[PDB]
């Protein structure tokens, strides 16, 4: 019943095979079987393991230096063995002017505490981790939430029977060649080699400490243009630079840690175990009242809300699509076999009217409902 | 603990020459020419007497001399004058980019 | 000519914080680095650190690394040194001494004549 409103709706004729994508709705119809509506709600990956952590924004602190006069060897710092610092050796002009006995190039060493301000973590997703949440709500006019992993299910729907669902989890992505690049809030699905080839400082996924960054030299450039001074300089936030790099990439709507996807499916089901509710019921001998007026959907079909006023209580609704003279039937019902479960409860009726002018019937002769509908084309 | 080895006190007859030593390491006095000497008469602030081992500022007497051998620097005051009875301190700029001082020497004119 | 004048005598109880000014006159203050040196009672001189008055950069001694904070006032030609969590050991005369900075404003290597000019001093007494 949920698909009434969604423009992306597909109608399937049963006995079959259905294609479940995100945002899309599927309405299944089979003779003497209740109409069912199928929708993929969540295509989330359960527990994702981190592959690599990249530093996008960095800062330099705790600057220390040591120098030697020419022909006195290279200098040494205790910060050089500390992998929290970016350390660089160089050469500077020395002489009488800067306290050196000899004129020439004097060795200098500079160390600076590299710290990460903003980072990102490209994760690992296996096809076995994917949790597909498929909802099945029968078209009654008054619904089980089924979970499916790539490792068949018997969807038992209350008062109707069972659905024999079997899905093909092939959306089209090979999750071995893919990386789930999470970045602060947003996330993307990129190629493996592309991710591992990024020129940014990184930490292994296994790392918890978050200090000994590999390749710190990507964000930090050491400049000595006049042989006077060796200068450190961070390259600034690579956040926006990254977003531009991830244009064509498939986005991921992750909500607090857990990562939800835009899915796709090629499901197969069996209507053998399904049965139409209220077959041992009478007809509603009383009168109806339009709760909500006739409305054409984004597809040729029409919906209607009514409320039973008689004392018939659990009874079948007399619904007929006919001409002015009541002569013959013309259309078909989408909400197959309508039922008034309780008179003080309204009932939604989807029906497909024929092309051109027709008449919708709700109830029997005393207080009978006559409604004309003209269907385009 | 003092970073530079300087003798406690020195005494000399008026008009005679005397030498004050300053021992350092290969990372300050041994490796760099950044060696300075300061004269401090009681109460007053220190006054730069010698810089770059041998050199001396404009308003400083030519009696004061500087020397350096290995990791040891020397202040030599030839011909002891009356207003010489003061505290002398040697200093050095280290390889690590810091400054180190000596213990100090109390000079006595007698 | 060149006159380095630091704040008057101050007496402070243990654990407190002292701020000592040093006004520079008779020269271009912005093109010089102000050094801070403490003179213990009848003991050796101790180098505490410096401030490049140009850019504002500082280098502190390991002994005072997380207790001393040096600041500058370009608009009033003054150099300030703040010593936090003071002890009976800190009872000393505090001196400020200048040194020229490279023509480009950087301060890698100092000038041969480092403490050419000093201040009168400031006796900080810890009771
Ligand atoms: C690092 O620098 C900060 C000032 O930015 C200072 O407070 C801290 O004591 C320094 N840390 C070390 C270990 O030197």
């Amino acid at each position: 019943m949920r698909c009434i409103g969604i423009s992306n709706r597909d109608f399937v004729e049963g006995v079959v095979d259905i294609v479940l994508e995100h945002g899309s709705c599927v309405t299944t119809m089979a003779k003497n079987k209740p109409t069912l509506d199928f929708e993929l709600i969540k295509t989330e990956a359960k527990q994702p393991a981190t592959l690599r952590k990249y530093c996008i924004e960095a800062k330099l602190t705790n600057t220390t230096t040591e120098s030697r006069c020419p022909t006195q060897g290279e200098p040494s710092l205790n910060e050089e063995q500390d992998k929290r610092f970016i350390c660089k050796h160089s050469m500077v002009d020395r002489g009488w002017g800067n306290g050196c006995g000899l004129f020439g190039k004097g060795g200098i060493v500079t160390c600076a505490k590299f710290t990460c301000k903003k980072n990102m973590e490209g994760k690992i997703v296996q096809p076995e981790n994917l949790e597909y949440t498929i909802v099945i709500t029968p078209h009654s006019g008054e619904g089980k939430e089924i979970k499916i992993t790539p490792q068949t299910t018997e969807a038992e729907l209350t008062g109707y029977g069972t659905v024999t669902m079997e899905c093909s989890p092939r959306t089209g992505l090979d999750f071995n060649e893919m990386v789930l690049l999470q970045m602060e809030d947003k996330a993307w699905l990129v190629h493996r080699q592309w991710f591992l080839d990024l020129p940014l400082p990184w930490l292994p996924g296994a790392d918890t400490q978050g200090s000994n960054w590999i390749q710190k030299e990507t964000l930090v450039t050491f400049k000595n243009p006049h042989a006077k001074k060796q200068d450190v300089v961070v390259l600034g936030s690579q956040e926006g630079a990254m977003h531009t790099a991830l244009t064509g990439a498939t986005e991921i709507q992750m909500s607090s840690g857990n990562l939800l996807f835009t899915g796709h499916l090629k499901c197969r089901l069996r209507m053998d175990k399904l049965q139409l509710k209220g077959m041992s019921y009478s007809m509603c001998t009383g009168k109806f009242k339009i709760v909500k007026e006739i409305a054409e959907t984004q597809h040729g079909t029409i919906v209607i809300r009514v409320q039973y006023e008689g004392d018939g209580s659990p009874c079948k609704i007399p619904f007929e699509i006919t001409d002015l003279e009541k002569r013959h039937v013309l259309g078909r019902l989408i909400t197959v076999n309508p039922i008034v479960t309780e008179k003080d409860s309204p009932v939604n009726i989807e029906a497909e009217p024929p092309f051109g002018d027709s008449y919708i019937i709700v109830g029997v002769e005393p207080g009978q409902l006559k409604l004309n509908w003209l269907r385009p084309l | 603990q003092s970073a530079l080895t300087q003798p406690a006190s020195v005494s000399g007859s008026p008009g005679q020459s005397i030498t004050i030593s300053c021992t350092g390491t290969s990372s300050d006095v041994g490796g760099f020419n950044y060696v300075s000497w300061f004269q401090q008469h009681p109460g007053k602030a220190p006054k730069l007497m010698l810089y770059d081992v041998t050199s001396r500022p404009s308003g400083v007497s030519s009696r004061f001399s500087g020397s350096k051998s290995g990791n040891t620097a020397s202040l030599t005051i030839s011909g002891l004058q009356a207003e010489d009875e003061a505290d002398y301190y040697c200093s050095s700029h280290t390889s690590r980019g810091t400054w180190v001082f000596g213990g100090g020497t109390k000079l006595t004119v007698l | 000519e060149v006159q380095l004048v630091e704040s008057g005598a101050e007496v402070k109880k243990p654990g407190a914080s002292v701020k000592v000014s040093c006004k520079a006159s008779g020269y271009t203050f912005t093109s010089y680095a102000m050094h801070w040196v403490r003179q213990a009672p009848g003991q050796r001189l101790e180098w505490m650190g410096w401030i490049n008055a140009g850019n504002g950069n500082t280098k502190y001694s390991q002994k005072f690394q997380d207790r001393v904070t040096i600041t500058r006032d370009t608009s009033a030609s003054t150099a300030y040194m703040e010593l936090s969590s003071l002890r009976s050991e800190d009872t000393a005369i505090y001196y400020c001494a200048r040194d020229k900075v490279d023509d480009y404003g950087d301060y890698w290597f100092p000038t041969l004549w480092y403490f050419d000019y000093w201040g009168q001093g400031t006796l900080v007494t810890v009771s």
